[PDB]
DNA sequence: TCGGTAATCACGCT
DNA sequence: GATTACCGA
C-alpha cells in the first residue's frame, strides 16, 4: 500500500525500447482473413489482446485484465524527431563542431557554474539565464581550440537543415543535412558539457533525440471498432502504422539490391513526412495525410489533446456513477433543506450501509423484502467480496443469519443526504447537500426560496443529484455542506436564500393599516404556518365592530422575544412624517407601546421586544439582495432558529396573498380622457423642437462644441430632448393612476417590476437606439422607403410615439424589430467571453489556503499574503465590508440590560 | 428572378440611342450605362432614357424581368440595368399622377374569373421592384394618403 | 456538356463528339432486372432513390467521317417532387389522393 | 472562491443605459470589455483616459484653468 | 485606359515614375518566374507565369491569351475607383444592401455537383479506351464502335458522386451542410423550412 | 519602427 | 476572421 512520491520525465534510449519491447515488428498486415487472425507483423505477435481469444505471451490474459505490451520499429536509417527539432537547432549553432566543446573560455565556465545554484530555485529565472549562453556561442566563429575550421551557419523551417560552405573560393552551396550527418555530431558532446545547456546527462541525451528505432505502441490503446456487425472500423493510429512499415519494407530492399543512388534520398524525405504526421498531424507546412474518405487522421498528438482530449475530456474531469437527471417543479410545503425524489429514481440508487450491531434488526426486514416493495435492497456483499445478487429466485437464503461485517445495498429513504447541481456551475453555492423525501411522480421537487442560488426558473429545465456513498464521505456532506450554513454569501455578505415575488407583496397585505383578520381568519392561519402556541390568539385588539384582531400582531408571534431594529424602507413617500417618530424614539428609548406609538406611519419599521409596533413589510426584509430583518437574524441568534424563521414567513405570508385575492386585469393600464391628452402637449412641443434644430444646421446657426464635429453635436442635442421628452411623461402618467391598483403594489415594493415598464404600457415607449446611435442603417440617405431622403426629423429617424395599448403603426414596428435584435446579439455574445474569462481566473488560483499561524501560500513555499486578507475576518460573515460593528452592539447590548 | 438570355437584351437597348465602346472617351460625358456589372454602351441625357425603358415595359411589349435604376449625384451619374437571374423582388401598385392606377373597374375583375396576376403585369399596372430600383420609388402605405 | 466536347483518347482513329440529353421519366429497374414506374410514396418506405435516368447520345467521328449515333444513359439524377419532370405535375385534388 | 465571486457578476452583465448622460468622460468601454483589459496585461488599451487634478493656485480661477 | 479627370490623372504620375525605372516592358512575366520558384529554372520560369496570369487573372473573361486585351480594360477600371476614395468622390458600398446580395439556391447549387461528377466520368471513358485499344486490337469494323463506347463508360461512377455529396451535405468545393433532412412536427414547420 | 508566424474562442443534451 | 503578442531584419 504504497503512494506516488514524485514523477521524473526523460527521453527513452534505444537501447532501453528493445528491453521494453517483446516482439520485432515487419509485417503491414491485420488479419488476412476471415480465420485464424495472427500474423507477424502489427496485431498480436506477441504484443497485446483486445478480442475474446485468450492466446497472448504465455501469460493467460484474457481480454479482461491484460495489459499491452510495447512493440519496436527497426528504422533502417535516422529520421529526426518533430518535436525535438526546434531545440536541436539550439544546440547545433551553440557547439564547436568536430571536436564536441562549448564555444567559451574556462573563465566563464568557472563564472557561470555559480549562477547555477544562486538562482537555483524558481524556473522563470533559470530559463531566462540560458539564453545568454546560446547568445554568446552564437556571435563567434573562431574557437580557442581549433583554429576555426570555416563554420557552417545553420538554418530550419520545419525539418531540414543546410549549411552555408565554400568549395572553391566564395562559394555558397547549400548541402542539405542529412539525419545520419546529424546524429554524428551529437555524440560527440561529453557529458559534463549538459549543465552549461538545458539538458541533463542521465536523464537526456541529446543523441537519443533522433529517432533510429521507433516504439510501437500497444493493442489495447488502439481498438478496432465494429461497424455493423462483421466489419471491423480500423483505428487512425492502426492504419498510419500499416502504411509506416510499407515505406520501410522496400527501402530495406532497396538499398540491399537495388542501386539507382537517387530514389534511395527520395525515398528518405517519404519515412520522414510520413513519421512526422503520426506524431503531430497538425504542424504547419506539412499537408494533412487523410483517411481515404475525406477525413483527417488524428494522430497522438490530438488523441492527448484537442480541447475534448486526454486532460480535460477524460481525467480532469470524469463520468461518474450514481446520478439522475430530471426536471424541477415547485412545492412550498416542505423545508428549507429538503428536496423531493420521485421513487423510480429512488429504487434505483443505493446506499452501501454495514450492519453493525444496532440495526442488525432493521436491515434484517430491508433484505428480506426484495427489490420490490420501497423498502427493500438490490445488492448484499460478504466480507470477502463476493457480491450477491437477490433478484433472483429466493432472498430467503440470504436473508438467513446477516453475520455481522457485512455490506448491504438498499434504497434511498427520509434522512440519507443526497447532492444537488445546476451545470452551469458559476459560483461556489451551486452544489448543496439536501435531505431526501420521497414522493410519487416523476419530477425533482424544490423549496421556492432555494431558487436564488441555483438562479433557475421552472420553464422545463435540468438538475442533477448524485449520491455519496463512503461514511467518511457523506459525514462530511452532512455537517460542510446542508443549505441552513449558506444562507449569506461571500461575494457581498447580505443574504442570498430569501423571500421571492410572492412573499414580498403577501407580506404587504399583512401588514397595511386596514388588514383586520376575523377570528376564524387568524385561527385558521396560526395551523398552517406551522408554528404550535396554545389559546392565545389574544386580546381581540379593535373590538369596534366586532371582535377580530389587527394584522400587526399576527406577524409578531414570529420574532423572539427580544429583537430591537428599526430602519427605513421602500414605501416612503412622505420624509416629513417619519423624522417626528424617529425623533421621540432617540430621546425616550423606551416609550409606552400604547400611547405615543400610535401616531406611526406606514414606512418606517420600528419592532421592540418581538412585538412590531409600526411598519409596512416589503423587500427589505427578505429579498434576494439585502434585508436586514432575516441579516440581523443569523448574526444573533444562531443558524438554525433562522431556518424556521423562514419556514414559517413563506407558510404565512402565501396564506393571506391566496385568500384575499391578487388579479391583474387589462383596466390597470387605463387612462382617462383629460390624462392622456397632457402627453400630447408633451410630443408636440418636442417634436417642435426637434423640427427647429434641423433648421439651426441647415442654415448655419451651428451653435458648436468644441469637441464634437457638427454632426456629433447635433445628435447630442437632439437625444437630449426625446430622452427628457419620455421622462416627462412618465411622470404625468405615474402621479395620476393610484397606488391601490394590483400593478403598482407589484411596483413599489419590488417583485418583477419596475416604474419604467408601467409607464411604457400607457404612454411612449420613447426613441429606439441601436448601441449609442440613431437608426441610420438602410438605403441611400433614408432608412425605410417610406420617408423623402435628407431628413432628420423625430418621426423619420426611429422614434416610436404610440403605446403597447394604443397600437403601433406599420414604421414604428419595423424600427422596434430593430432595436429588439440588439437585445438578443448581446446574450449569446457576451456569454461565451464571460465563460472563457472564468476558466483564466480559477486555474490560476486555485492553490491557495490559509494556514494555522494565519498566513497564504502557494505550493512551493512562497509567502503570497501574510495574516490573510488585511487580517483577518472572513468576507462571509463580516457586516458589508467591515468588522465587528461597534455601532449595533452598544445598541443592542443596552437595550437588553435597560430594558430588562 | 428566374432568367432571361443575356444578348438579346444588349441588341435592343442598342438602337435606342445607346452610343456603343467603339466611340466613348467617356468622362466627363454624363454616361456609364451598365448591364449586369458589365459597362456597355452610353447615352446622352440620363432622365430621358430611364424613363423611357419603364414606359415600354408598363405597356407589354419587352418582357417583364427589366429594371432601370438611375444615380443621381452631383457630380456622378450612372444609369443601371439588371438582367441577372437570382435578385429578390416585391410587388407593389403603379400611382400615377395622384390617381391611383387600376381602380374599382379592374378589381371586381380579380373578384370575378375574369383575369389575375398573369393579366395584372402584362396590362401593366404592377411593378416589381429590386433593392436597387426601389431607391428611386417614394412609396405611400394606405389608400387613404396618396 | 457543351462545356467539354472533344478531348482525347491518343488514337487518331476515334473521336467523339456530344449530342443532345433526354431525361426519362421516373421508374427504377431491381435485381432480376423488370422497370417499372416510381411512385414517390414508395420511395420513402423502402429506402430507395427516387430518380431519373439520363441518356446522353454521343456522334462517334471515324476520320472525319460522322456515320452513326448510339444513346448511351451515363447515370442517375434525382428529381423535385411536384417539379415539371416528375409524375406529379398538373395532377388534380382527387387523385394524389390515389 | 476569489474566482467564482468575480467570474459570477460578468455573466449577468447585460444592456445598461449605453446613453450616459455626461459630456466630459467619453468613450470608456463600460463593461464587460473593461474586464478583460484589466486582468489581461495588454499594454496597448484602448481609449486611455487620465484623470488630471489641479493645485492650489489653478483651483478656483475659471480662465487660468 | 484608366480616366481621362486629371485630378486622378497626376496620382498615376506619382506611381509610374517611381518604379518604372526598375523592370521594363515584357520581363516582370519572367520576373514571376525570379517569385515562383528560384534558381535558373528557364523552362519552368516562362512557361509557369503564363499559367498563373491565364489561369488566375479574372477566369471569368477568358483563358486565352487573346483575351488578355479585354482584361487589361477590366481590371485597369477598379483602379479608378479606389483613387477617388483616397481624395473622397464617393461612399463606402455596403455590404448588406440587398442590391448587391444574391441566392445561389437548388436550381444552381445543382448543377456545380453536376459538373464535378461529369467531368470525372470523362477521365474514367479514356481510361477504359485507352486501356481496351491494344489487349484486343482489331475487331469487327462497325461492331467496334457498338463496344468501344458502350462498354468504356461503366455507369454507376456518376450516380453515387450525385447521391453522396447530398446525402450528407458537404460539397467538394468546401461547401459544409447544405442538405439539411426536413423538419417535420407541426405543419408551419415544414414550410418554414423551405422557405 | 516593422513584419511576420501560431494559438486561443460557455454548460448540457439529441 | 478576429484580437493580440512574441519573434525576426
Ligand atoms: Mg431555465
Ligand atoms: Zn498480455
Ligand atoms: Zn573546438
Amino acid at each position: 500500500k504504497k503512494v506516488i512520491g514524485s514523477i521524473e520525465f526523460g527521453i527513452l534510449s534505444p537501447q532501453e525500447i528493445r528491453k521494453m519491447s517483446a516482439a520485432e515488428i515487419t509485417v503491414p498486415d491485420t488479419y488476412d482473413d476471415d480465420g485464424y487472425p495472427i500474423e507477424g507483423g502489427l496485431m498480436d505477435k506477441r504484443l497485446g489482446v483486445i478480442d475474446p481469444g485468450l492466446r497472448c505471451e504465455t501469460c493467460g490474459a484474457r481480454a479482461g485484465e491484460c495489459p499491452g505490451h510495447f512493440g519496436h520499429i527497426e528504422l533502417a536509417r535516422p529520421v529526426i524527431h518533430v518535436g525535438f527539432a526546434k531545440t536541436i537547432h539550439r544546440v547545433l549553432e551553440s557547439t564547436c563542431r568536430e571536436c564536441g566543446r562549448i564555444k567559451l573560455t574556462d573563465e566563464e565556465i568557472e563564472e557561470y557554474m555559480q549562477k547555477f545554484e544562486v538562482m537555483g530555485d524558481r524556473k522563470g529565472a533559470v530559463d531566462k539565464l540560458i539564453k545568454e549562453i546560446h547568445k554568446k556561442a552564437k556571435e563567434r566563429m573562431v574557437c580557442p581550440h581549433c583554429g576555426a575550421p570555416q563554420f557552417p551557419i545553420k538554418f530550419e523551417r520545419p525539418t531540414i537543415y543546410w549549411e552555408l560552405r565554400k568549395d572553391e573560393e566564395g562559394n555558397e552551396y547549400k548541402h542539405r543535412m542529412m539525419p545520419s550527418e546529424v546524429r554524428d555530431r551529437l555524440e560527440k558532446i561529453p557529458d559534463k558539457d549538459l549543465p552549461l545547456l538545458g539538458l541533463h546527462p542521465e536523464k537526456s541525451r541529446p543523441e537519443w533525440m533522433v529517432l533510429t528505432v521507433l516504439p510501437v505502441p500497444p493493442v489495447t490503446m488502439r481498438p478496432s471498432i465494429t461497424l455493423e456487425s462483421g466489419i471491423r472500423a480500423e483505428d487512425d493510429l492502426t492504419h498510419k502504422l500499416v502504411d509506416i512499415i510499407r515505406i520501410n519494407n522496400r527501402l530495406k530492399s532497396n538499398i540491399e539490391a537495388g542501386a539507382p543512388q537517387l530514389i534511395i534520398e527520395d525515398l528518405w524525405d517519404l519515412l520522414q513526412y510520413h513519421v512526422t504526421t503520426y506524431i503531430n498531424n497538425e504542424t504547419s507546412g506539412v499537408p494533412p495525410a487523410k483517411h481515404k474518405s475525406g477525413r483527417p487522421l488524428k494522430t497522438l498528438a490530438q488523441r492527448l489533446k484537442g480541447k475534448e482530449g486526454r486532460f480535460r475530456g477524460n481525467l480532469s474531469g470524469k463520468r461518474v456513477n450514481f446520478s439522475a437527471r430530471t426536471v424541477i417543479s415547485p412545492d412550498p410545503m416542505i423545508s428549507i433543506n429538503e428536496v423531493g425524489v420521485p421513487l423510480a429514481v429512488a429504487m434505483e440508487l443505493t446506499v452501501p450501509e454495514k450492519v453493525t450491531e444496532f440495526n442488525y434488526e432493521k436491515l434484517k426486514q430491508r433484505v428480506l423484502n426484495g427489490p420490490e416493495k420501497y423498502p427493500g435492497a438490490n445488492y448484499v456483499i460478504d466480507p470477502e467480496g463476493r457480491r450477491i445478487r437477490l433478484m433472483e429466485s429466493n432472498r430467503e437464503l440470504i436473508a438467513e443469519k446477516l453475520d455481522i461485517g457485512w455490506t448491504v445495498e438498499r434504497h434511498l429513504e427520509d434522512g440519507d443526504v443526497v447532492l444537488f447541481n445546476r451545470q452551469p456551475s458559476l459560483h461556489r453555492m451551486s452544489i448543496m447537500a439536501h435531505r431526501v423525501r420521497v414522493m410519487p411522480y416523476r419530477t425533482f421537487r424544490l423549496n421556492l426560496p432555494v431558487c436564488p442560488p441555483y438562479n433557475a426558473d421552472f420553464d422545463g429545465d435540468e438538475m442533477n443529484l448524485h449520491v455519496p456513498q463512503t461514511e467518511e464521505a457523506q459525514a462530511e456532506a452532512k455537517i460542510l455542506m446542508e443549505v441552513q450554513n449558506h444562507i449569506i454569501s461571500p461575494r457581498y455578505g447580505g443574504p442570498l436564500i430569501a423571500g421571492i415575488q410572492d412573499h414580498i407583496s403577501g407580506g404587504y397585505l399583512l401588514t397595511r393599516e386596514g388588514a383586520y383578520f376575523t377570528r376564524y381568519e387568524v385561527e385558521q392561519m396560526l395551523m398552517f404556518a406551522g408554528m404550535d402556541v396554545n389559546e392565545l390568539p389574544e386580546p381581540d385588539k379593535y373590538e369596534n365592530g366586532e371582535p377580530l384582531w389587527s394584522g400587526k400582531t399576527i406577524f409578531s408571534l414570529l420574532l423572539p422575544d427580544d429583537l430591537t431594529i428599526w430602519y427605513r424602507n421602500k414605501l416612503c413617500d412622505e420624509p416629513e412624517r417619519c423624522e417626528a417618530l424617529e425623533k421621540l424614539i432617540e430621546e425616550k428609548l423606551i416609550p409606552d407601546p400604547e400611547e405615543v406609538r400610535k401616531l406611526a406611519y406606514d414606512g418606517f419599521v420600528y419592532i421592540q421586544n418581538g412585538k412590531l409596533l409600526s411598519g409596512a413589510v416589503d423587500k427589505k426584509a427578505y429579498g434576494r439582495e439585502d434585508g436586514k430583518l432575516l441579516d440581523i437574524i443569523v448574526r444573533e441568534y444562531g443558524v438554525e432558529r433562522a431556518r424556521q424563521f423562514l419556514d414559517q414567513v413563506t407558510k404565512l405570508t402565501i396564506w393571506v396573498i391566496t385568500h384575499k385575492g391578487f388579479t391583474t386585469a387589462i383596466d390597470d393600464e387605463d387612462l382617462p380622457q383629460e390624462a392622456i391628452d397632457r402627453i400630447h402637449e408633451i410630443i408636440r412641443e418636442a417634436e417642435e423642437k426637434v423640427q427647429r434644430l434641423i433648421e439651426a444646421y441647415k442654415r448655419g446657426e451651428l451653435e458648436p462644441l468644441p469637441g464634437k464635429t457638427l454632426e456629433e453635436t447635433l445628435e447630442s442635442k437632439i437625444m437630449a430632448v426625446l430622452a427628457e421628452a419620455r421622462d416627462n411623461a412618465g411622470k404625468v402618467a405615474e402621479r395620476y393612476l393610484g397606488m391601490n391598483n394590483h400593478a403598482v403594489i407589484m411596483a413599489k415594493t419590488g417583485a418583477r417590476g419596475k416604474i419604467l415598464n408601467i409607464t411604457q404600457m400607457a404612454a411612449m415607449l420613447g426613441q429606439q437606439s441601436i448601441r449609442g446611435k440613431r437608426l441610420y442603417r438602410g438605403y441611400r440617405g433614408r432608412v425605410l422607403t417610406h420617408f423623402k431622403p435628407g431628413d432628420l426629423g423625430a418621426r423619420a429617424r426611429g422614434f416610436v410615439t404610440n403605446s403597447y395599448k394604443s397600437g403601433l403603426t406599420p414604421q414604428e414596428y419595423f424600427f422596434h424589430a430593430m432595436g429588439g435584435r440588439e437585445g438578443l446579439v448581446d446574450t449569446a455574445v457576451r456569454t461565451a467571453q464571460s465563460g472563457y474569462m472564468q476558466r483564466r481566473l480559477i486555474n490560476a488560483l486555485q492553490d491557495l489556503k490559509v494556514d494555522y499561524d494565519g498566513t497564504v501560500r502557494d505550493p512551493t513555499g512562497i509567502i503570497v499574503q501574510f495574516k490573510y486578507g488585511e487580517d483577518g475576518v472572513d468576507p462571509m460573515k463580516s457586516w458589508q465590508g467591515k468588522t465587528v460593528d461597534v455601532d449595533r452592539v452598544i445598541v443592542r447590548t443596552l437595550l437588553k440590560m435597560r430594558g430588562g | 428572378t428566374t432568367g432571361i438570355p443575356e444578348r438579346e437584351v444588349r441588341e435592343y437597348l442598342m438602337k435606342m440611342g445607346v452610343v456603343p465602346i467603339e466611340e466613348r472617351r467617356p468622362a466627363p460625358g454624363l454616361y456609364r450605362v451598365y448591364l449586369n456589372g458589365v459597362l456597355i454602351g452610353t447615352v446622352e441625357d440620363g432622365r430621358k432614357l430611364v424613363e423611357r425603358i419603364r414606359a415600354d415595359r408598363r405597356a407589354g411589349k419587352i418582357s417583364d424581368v427589366i429594371n432601370v435604376a438611375l444615380y443621381e449625384d452631383e457630380e456622378v451619374k450612372e444609369v443601371y440595368i439588371n438582367s441577372d437571374d437570382g435578385r429578390v423582388r416585391r410587388p407593389l401598385i403603379v400611382v400615377e399622377n395622384g390617381k391611383p392606377k387600376l381602380t374599382r373597374e379592374h378589381v371586381e375583375g380579380i373578384k370575378n374569373g375574369t383575369l389575375t396576376w398573369s393579366d395584372l403585369i402584362r396590362m401593366g399596372v404592377i411593378e416589381y421592384l429590386d433593392a436597387e430600383e426601389e431607391e428611386n420609388a417614394y412609396v405611400a402605405t394606405w389608400p387613404w394618403e396618396v | 456538356v457543351n462545356e467539354f466536347g472533344e478531348v482525347v483518347p491518343d488514337i487518331p482513329n476515334f473521336k467523339v463528339k456530344f449530342g443532345k440529353i433526354r431525361i426519362g421519366q421516373p421508374e427504377f429497374q431491381e435485381a432480376q432486372g423488370q422497370r417499372r414506374p416510381l411512385y414517390p410514396m414508395d420511395a420513402r418506405i423502402r429506402n430507395l432513390t427516387y430518380s431519373a435516368p439520363l441518356y446522353l447520345e454521343m456522334i462517334p467521328v471515324v476520320n472525319g467521317i460522322e456515320q452513326e449515333p448510339v444513346e448511351v444513359r451515363i447515370g442517375e439524377l434525382p428529381i423535385m417532387l411536384k417539379s415539371k419532370a416528375c409524375r406529379l405535375y398538373g395532377l388534380s385534388d382527387e387523385e394524389l389522393i390515389k | 472562491v476569489a474566482a467564482q465571486s468575480i467570474g459570477e457578476p460578468s455573466t449577468q452583465m447585460t444592456l445598461n443605459t449605453f446613453h450616459y448622460a455626461g459630456v466630459a468622460e467619453i468613450n470608456v468601454t463600460l463593461g464587460l470589455p473593461r474586464i478583460i483589459e484589466i486582468v489581461d496585461a495588454r499594454k496597448n488599451p484602448s481609449t486611455p483616459i487620465m484623470t488630471v487634478y489641479l493645485d492650489e493656485e489653478h483651483r478656483y480661477d475659471r480662465d487660468k484653468a | 485606359a484608366v480616366s481621362d479627370d486629371p485630378r486622378i490623372q497626376q496620382v498615376l504620375f506619382d506611381n509610374l515614375e517611381d518604379a518604372s525605372d526598375i523592370s521594363t516592358q515584357e520581363e516582370a512575366l519572367d520576373y514571376i518566374g525570379r517569385l515562383a520558384l528560384p534558381g535558373q529554372p528557364k523552362e519552368y520560369r516562362l512557361r509557369r507565369a503564363e499559367h498563373i496570369i491565364d489561369n488566375n487573372l479574372l477566369p471569368h473573361m477568358g483563358v486565352d491569351p487573346e483575351n488578355r486585351r479585354a482584361k487589361a480594360y477590366y481590371l485597369g477600371m477598379m483602379a479608378l475607383k479606389v483613387l477617388e476614395l483616397s481624395l473622397g468622390l464617393r461612399g463606402e458600398d455596403d455590404k448588406d444592401h440587398y442590391a448587391n446580395k444574391r441566392l445561389k439556391l437548388a436550381g444552381d447549387l445543382l448543377k456545380d455537383l453536376f459538373r464535378v461528377a461529369f467531368g470525372q466520368l470523362v477521365k474514367d471513358m479514356q481510361y477504359q479506351m485507352t486501356k481496351t485499344y491494344q489487349r484486343k486490337g482489331e475487331r469487327y469494323t462497325f461492331e467496334n464502335i457498338q463496344r468501344f463506347v458502350r462498354n468504356s463508360i461503366r455507369p454507376d461512377v456518376l450516380s453515387e458522386r450525385i447521391e453522396h455529396a447530398l446525402a450528407t451535405g458537404s460539397w467538394p468545393g468546401g461547401r459544409t451542410g447544405v442538405s439539411q433532412l426536413l423538419d417535420r412536427t407541426n405543419y408551419m414547420s415544414t414550410l418554414s423550412h423551405l422557405r
